[PDB]
């Protein structure tokens, strides 16, 4: 479970290291959406 | 003169006393007398690699040195041939023995030595003339379609003396005499020319007449020029007869250089039955062409050869003044036929274990191609294109055989990451897939086709697009839903021919304008906004399902079958249905 | 200079693969060079790579192919290769081995000097000042080069790179502040090109009119290796005699030194050292040393030089040693990006993740203009918010927006759309590069450029 | 707009090519005339080669130099045919200098079956009893050497210096 | 590597 | 037109300026062929054979 | 049957002789006798290694992993030795059975056989711990029936369309199961789920075969054909017209 289940090769790195790059995307977006929400949730609690 | 043998190591052979050898003149050995070629020189010892297996040889068998190197001969007859590597004429041989088995046959004449031919003098040449010889004296009438000619072979320059007239000759009789020197010289109607030099040319001219496939890849968004460098990742091969077909080309050469046994025996059993008929009179392809044979059991020398002997019978038809289409069944054989060389050679190997020269070797490979100016009297021009393939290993984007020939080839085509779809022949990976010949191609498609340009843009974009966002979609906004199965479509319409199929043995142009033009109609005509132009993707699934289904059953539009007008009037029918969809919205 | 004849010799011990090896030799120096006759008559010529005892070891250029071991001969020089330099090679076109491709005749020799070259002495050493106009908007006014300054442009293979540099070859030139441009001069070399894209480089050239002020040299990827070992060191030893014997600044440009790093490969496996890293051999670095840093400003001279060569990235890969030695030993980086190319953008040069080491001096009130520096940051600051902007709306959506990031995207699309492209035939002095950035910027509010200080905005502003 | 540029760059076009040519015209008309000198210097030497009294000194001389060129026990020398008297005396000459130079033995022999071609200008090749290693040191090799080495002093002398080269090193 | 320098010192003999 | 018209005399321009240079040229020729000749047939005559500096007994 | 026995304690050497001498046996029946033979070879991974034996004794040049260079020859010596000839009748059908090292399709032995003979039929782990009698992952198999089961003539004449189909949907259904592993069930749509199911079903019953139980083409057509019947005629992107209307209904 620590690791994914891949046989080491030059195409598992440039793999893994497209997917690393995607989740560090992915989570740069998911934390802008949260900002977003908290702050539409802080103008509901101002009025 | 005779010398002994010393060793035999595999498919090397260790002799003495052959000082004075060059280290590509040939040799014959043992008393069956195979072929051989010199590698290394030391002292008096000589290194022969043999083009046989050598079970049975002892040391001592004497080893008769032969003046010439490597060679090939040339003549009429060629075309509608089959041959091995070292030009084995194989037909010749099955003829002659009754038999399956492949004797050690040494001794066969690559052309045949009693079918006589209609020579026809040219009508400008004068006895005891000057003009210091030349390429062209002759025609030779004895084919339907690739009106062979004789030429004169080069580095011979010199005044007739005498030529023969009008008749049939054996090819041995001499036709032409020039001394020019006080020493005479003979000609026959073939010739002999070493295998790994490289003719000569008066001037290497530009490629901007456009070659046309019968693939939607291709022509789409890798336009290929004739006479230029091209790589096909083929893991299909049947773009070549389909350019036989259709594309404007004279001679086609192939080479199986290792080629598993059974597809071989399919190429050669289903290859000669096709037909070809411009003229409204059918008339086999086989005419139109030549091969050469090589399974993957033969001697690692014959491998080698093949690539070889492929380029020198196509510069041959190029110096014949016709164009030429060839194309290698596979690269990667003949760089690992050199690995297993240069291993058993005991050198120190580079990265990968491969060989160094492997890297310039290829280039030698390539450089061989392209529109050119003849060497010749009659001032005339000629072209090859070279088609290479790539198979990619384990190591599909890292092996130096893909590094090499991508640094040299003008168009390159590859596979993306391995897909389950293991049959997903047609895919194409943006990150090594290129063209240079799309300015070359814009002042011929100014005036045939000036509205691909946008579209074939735009798809580009599209395709970029869904890349960019397949990513964080498998860890939404209506645009990345129309544009998601926009290019869902595309990759499974307009890309994934099956090849094999009614439907896909060749997509002429019109069918490829029709295709892309309707589907980045049908993308424009919703991503504009919310609304029809500046709802949701699944009110517009469930109206226009219908219309979908025939998007995606555009492709079994045959041509074959179907006249064009039919199919494009088709087109036009369901893009006014998709325009009322929309409009009724 | 050589009083003595020169030697022939008969004896030819054995060949092994490219190589050819002889025997009683009276004393044979390491790089002396030489020549064969063949039983044909075609000649032929080698570097001795070996030596040892009376055994003697020769590459040879034009491949060992119909060598015998009684009819062929073998000529000494007795000296290592030496090269003629004179001022009139401009307009002349070589392939390398000092051979003119040209019609025209081989070159007279003002002087000859050795290919090898000498290092500099670090105490002369100057730093630079003035710098290179290079007539592409994103080179000029994102980055900068200085008179002395060496950088590289990373690209990958089906990218544009050659017509990058055809078109600085072609826009080469200092600013005009306002001692005139016969002081500038381009030597540019390609490696191991292919037939097309050579022949281009010529045409291109010739065309415009530029053989009055650049040296070009040609190596074909058929050719043979140590030519191309070769030829680089020669260009940048024409370069370092007209840049210091004649008072003249020269801006030399090089291609594919990827292939320059593979035919060191080759060579290092005819003479059998252990491959190093991924098969480079363990020594590349301090050959890529050498061939750098020949270039910058001294002391009581007035000549320059500016190195610009051209990588090749295989497949991406940021930690290959070829890429990362040559950022070890180099200022700043330029990138070409891939995303841009599928745009069709004819100049595909990124902005977010290239750097220039000497711009802060490259540039100043006794350059062009004073305003250059706070327009470039504030211009970068801005391209960066408003990339980060677009992946906002990626997600969040256009109905939640401000006006501010409205703004923002304006001067994104608009940059894209005019700034960065260029055009092949389009030319724009520094400071038609100033006044579009002005333009760019003058969107925003003067309150909204935080970066600039109030005087800059007070004057150009408006 | 468009036009008007068109119309321009194509004269500059037209222009650039004509200066091309022009310095190609210039150059091959440099080498034609150095190709001339050369000519002509090859004549003088010719000329030169008649005159005996020095011939025989220059023989004497060459000859060892080709000795110590060489140095091995068996050596043997090739001249033209009538000049057979004086390569002997040469000969003589030469043994007691490389005796006290090399303080080595050496057998030497005169080739009296074949000699140089009439063609050639003058001068002698050296040969190993084996006939493997060789120097020839005929008068045309060692003009044209001499010409290639001193060539820059031919242009400068030819020419006068290049304004331009503000120091020589 | 280690492989390659084993057969490279035994070329010696 | 006109630009042809400014060709033809660009031609006839510089084909005259490189007949000047060319002439200056034989000048030059004929200033210093006699000294260029003399020192080269000098330089061809002297010969003081020399051993090899590094040769040893 | 004609059948030769080399055992874990026999001597390494004998390998390498071996399969030969099986491989000329049924060469002399095929070709002399005309006799249709099926030659079943196994554990050609030991063959390997008594050529890496043989090899570094020798002190050979090495290649990759330590295997000597000239198997590549000596594999297309030992197998392609099938295949009819004109005039002659019997035939030589060649199934080998190569064990795989780890789970490495890389590595080098079944790289090379890979680019030799002409298919390959592939075994996963995955479906044994599912309890699949037949564990076949049929995704990465492939075969040259690729103008052999045409249907004129031969069995039927949907044969390739159904197999594409199956094939397509196979593969997105393993899309979707990765997919379902990062969202849960509820962000699925309702042919995501059909999807799901169709897969399910099609382990359950296409693949799922008992032993001796001989399924006829015919059977197993209309086996496809049930389970294309999950889903309406519109997703069918890949029959053609005449087809879909001639059996879906």
């Amino acid at each position: 479970k620590d690791r994914i289940e891949i046989f080491p090769s030059r195409m598992a790195q440039t793999i893994m290291k497209a997917r690393l790059k995607g989740a560090q995307t992915g989570r740069n977006l998911l934390k802008k959406k949260s900002d977003a929400l908290t702050l539409r949730f802080r103008q509901i609690l101002k009025k | 003169t005779f010398g002994y043998v010393h060793g035999v190591s595999g498919p090397v052979v260790t002799a003495c006393d052959m000082a004075g050898a060059a280290m590509y003149e040939l040799v014959r050995v043992g008393h069956s007398e195979l072929v051989g070629e010199i590698i290394r020189l030391e002292g008096d010892m000589a290194t022969i690699q043999v083009y046989e297996e050598t079970s049975g040889v002892s040391v001592g068998d004497p080893v008769l040195r032969t003046g010439k190197p490597l060679s090939v001969e040339l003549g009429p007859g060629i075309m509608g041939a089959i041959f091995d590597g070292i030009q084995r004429p194989l037909s010749d041989i099955s003829s002659q023995t009754q038999s399956i088995y492949i004797p050690r046959g040494v001794n066969v004449s690559a052309l045949s030595r009693d079918i006589k031919w209609e020579f026809i003098p040219s009508k400008n040449l004068r006895v005891g003339s000057h003009i210091t010889g030349g390429d062209i004296y002759g025609i030779v009438n004895e084919n339907s379609l690739i009106k062979h000619k004789i030429m004169l072979p080069p580095r011979n320059r010199g005044s007739v003396t005498y030529i023969a007239p009008p008749g049939n000759y054996d090819a041995s009789d001499v036709v032409l005499e020039l001394e020019f020197e006080g020493v005479k010289e003979k000609f026959s109607m073939v010739q002999v020319w070493p295998v790994r030099q490289v003719r000569p040319v008066t001037e290497k001219l530009p490629a901007n007449h456009p070659l046309l496939t019968g693939q939607r890849v291709l022509d789409a968004l890798f336009p290929c020029v004739q006479g230029g460098t091209t790589a096909i990742p083929g893991a299909k091969t049947v773009i070549s007869q389909s350019l036989s077909k259709y594309s404007n080309s004279d001679v086609i050469i192939y080479v199986g250089c290792g080629e598993r046994g059974n597809e071989m025996s399919e190429v050669l059993r289903d290859f000669p039955e096709l037909t070809m008929e411009v003229d409204g009179k059918v008339e086999s392809i086989m005419k139109r062409t030549a091969l050469v044979a090589n399974t993957s059991n033969m001697p690692v020398a014959a491998r080698e050869a093949s690539i070889y002997t492929g380029i020198t019978l196509s510069e041959y038809f190029r110096d014949m003044g016709y164009h030429v289409s060839m194309m290698a069944d596979s690269t990667s054989r003949w760089a690992e036929a050199l690995r297993e060389i240069s291993g058993r050679l005991a050198e120190m190997p580079a990265d990968s274990g491969y060989p160094a020269y492997l890297g310039a070797r290829l280039a030698s490979f390539y450089e061989r191609a392209g529109r050119v100016k003849c060497l010749g009297n009659p001032e005339r021009e000629g072209s090859v294109s070279i088609v290479g393939a790539v198979s990619p290993p384990g190591g599909d984007f890292s092996d130096p055989v893909t590094s090499a020939t991508l640094g040299i080839v003008q168009v390159f085509w590859g596979l993306d990451k391995k897909l389950a779809q293991r049959k997903h022949f047609p895919s194409v990976n943006w990150l090594i897939s290129y063209s240079k010949y799309m300015r070359a191609l814009d002042e011929y498609y100014d005036k045939h086709f000036t509205e691909f340009v946008p579209l074939r843009t735009k798809a580009k974009e599209i395709l970029q697009e869904e890349e960019d966002l397949a990513e964080i979609v498998q860890l939404l906004a209506e645009t990345d839903k129309i544009t998601l199965e926009v290019a869902k479509l595309i990759k499974d319409d307009f890309l994934q021919q099956n090849g094999y199929t009614p439907y896909d043995r060749f997509c002429p142009f019109y069918k490829t304008v029709g295709m892309l033009s309707n589907m980045i109609s049908f993308y424009d005509m919703a991503r504009r906004a919310v609304e029809t132009t500046a709802i949701t993707w699944s009110i517009i699934r469930e109206h226009m399902g219908e219309i979908l289904y025939k998007l995606s059953s555009m492709k079994f539009k045959d041509p074959v079958k179907d006249g064009e007008a039919k199919i494009k009037a088709d087109y036009a029918q369901l893009l006014e249905d998709m325009q009322n969809a929309f409009r009724s919205l | 200079y050589l009083s003595q004849p020169r030697l022939t010799y008969k004896t030819v011990s054995g060949v092994n693969g490219p190589l050819v090896i002889l025997d009683h030799v009276k004393f044979p120096r390491y790089a002396e060079i030489v020549h064969l006759t063949l039983p044909d008559g075609t000649k032929r010529s080698g570097q001795v790579l070996e030596v040892s005892g009376s055994k003697a070891v020769v590459q040879v250029f034009e491949g060992t192919s119909g060598i015998d071991a009684k009819k062929t001969s073998c000529e000494f020089t007795g000296d290592i290769l030496r090269t003629p330099v004179s001022e009139d090679m401009l307009g002349r076109v070589f392939n390398g081995s000092g051979k003119p491709i040209d019609r025209g005749p081989v070159v007279l020799a003002e002087d000859f000097l050795d290919i090898m070259g000498q290092p500099i002495n670090p105490q002369c050493r100057i730093y630079p000042e003035e710098m290179i106009q290079t007539g592409i908007s994103a080179i000029d006014g994102m980055n900068s080069i200085a008179r002395g300054q060496k950088i590289p442009i990373f690209s990958a293979a089906g990218l544009p790179h050659n017509e990058i540099a055809a078109q600085i070859c072609r826009q080469a030139g200092l600013v005009k502040k306002s001692y005139s441009e016969e002081n500038f001069a381009i030597v540019f070399a390609a490696m191991g090109v292919n037939m097309e894209t050579a022949r281009f480089f010529k045409s291109d050239f010739e065309e415009n009119g530029s053989m009055d002020n650049v040296c070009l040299f040609l190596n074909l990827a058929n050719d043979p290796t140590i030519e191309r070992i070769i030829t680089p060191r020669l260009a940048l030893t024409t370069a370092e005699f007209l840049a210091y014997q004649c008072e003249k600044h020269v801006l030399v440009i090089l291609t594919d030194m990827s292939s320059y790093a593979e035919a060191l490969r080759e060579v290092s496996a005819a003479r059998e050292e252990v491959p190093g890293r991924r098969g480079f051999p363990g020594y590349m670095y301090t050959d890529l040393a050498t061939i750098y840093e020949r270039a910058g400003r001294v002391e009581g001279r007035n000549g320059s030089i500016t190195q610009i060569p051209i990588l090749t990235m295989p497949n991406d890969d940021i930690t290959h040693p070829i890429p990362d030695l040559t950022g070890y030993i180099t200022e700043g980086q330029i990138y070409v990006d891939r995303q841009l190319h599928n745009r069709q953008i004819y100049p595909p040069i990124n902005v977010l993740p290239s750097l220039s080491r000497l711009m802060k001096s490259a540039i100043g009130e006794g350059m062009t203009r004073k305003d250059h520096a706070d327009v470039s940051n504030q211009l970068y600051a801005c391209y960066a918010i408003g990339k980060d902007v677009q992946a906002m709306k990626a997600v969040v959506g256009e109905e939640a927006l401000t006006s501010d990031d409205l703004l923002y995207l304006e001067f994104l699309q608009k940059f894209e759309k005019n700034f960065i492209t260029q055009g092949p035939y389009e030319n724009r002095t520094v400071y038609e590069t100033l006044d579009i950035g002005w333009q760019l910027l003058r969107i925003f509010p003067k309150e909204m450029l935080k970066r600039i200080p109030q005087s800059t905005l007070s004057e150009f502003y408006p | 707009e468009k036009k008007e540029k068109q119309i321009e760059q194509q004269k500059k076009i037209q222009m650039s090519n004509l200066m091309n040519q022009a310095r190609l015209k210039v150059l091959r008309a440099r080498d034609d005339l150095i190709t001339d000198l050369l000519n002509e210097a090859k004549q003088r030497l010719s000329k030169v080669v008649k005159d005996t009294t020095r011939y025989q000194v220059l023989l004497d001389g060459l000859v060892l130099q080709g000795l110590y060129q060489l140095l091995e026990p068996r050596m043997i020398v090739r001249c033209r045919k009538q000049d057979f008297p004086l390569v002997k005396a040469a000969v003589q000459k030469a043994i007691p200098m490389y005796k006290i130079a090399t303080k080595k033995d050496v057998d030497v022999q005169i080739d009296q079956e074949a000699y140089l071609p009439e063609e050639i200008a003058g001068g002698v090749e050296i040969y190993n009893g084996d006939r493997k290693i060789k120097v020839s040191n005929t008068l045309e090799s060692r003009l044209d050497l001499i010409a290639q080495q001193m060539m820059p002093e031919v242009r400068g002398a030819l020419f006068g210096a290049n304004a331009n080269r503000k120091f020589l090193d | 590597f280690y492989r390659l320098k084993k057969i490279q010192e035994k070329k010696k003999i | 037109q006109a630009a042809m018209g400014s060709q033809g005399n660009l031609s006839a321009e510089v084909e005259q300026a490189t007949r000047r240079q060319v002439q200056g040229m034989q000048s030059s020729q004929q200033r210093n062929r006699e000294r260029v000749l003399a020192q080269l047939l000098g330089m061809v005559c002297e010969v003081r054979p020399q051993v090899h500096p590094n040769y040893r007994v």
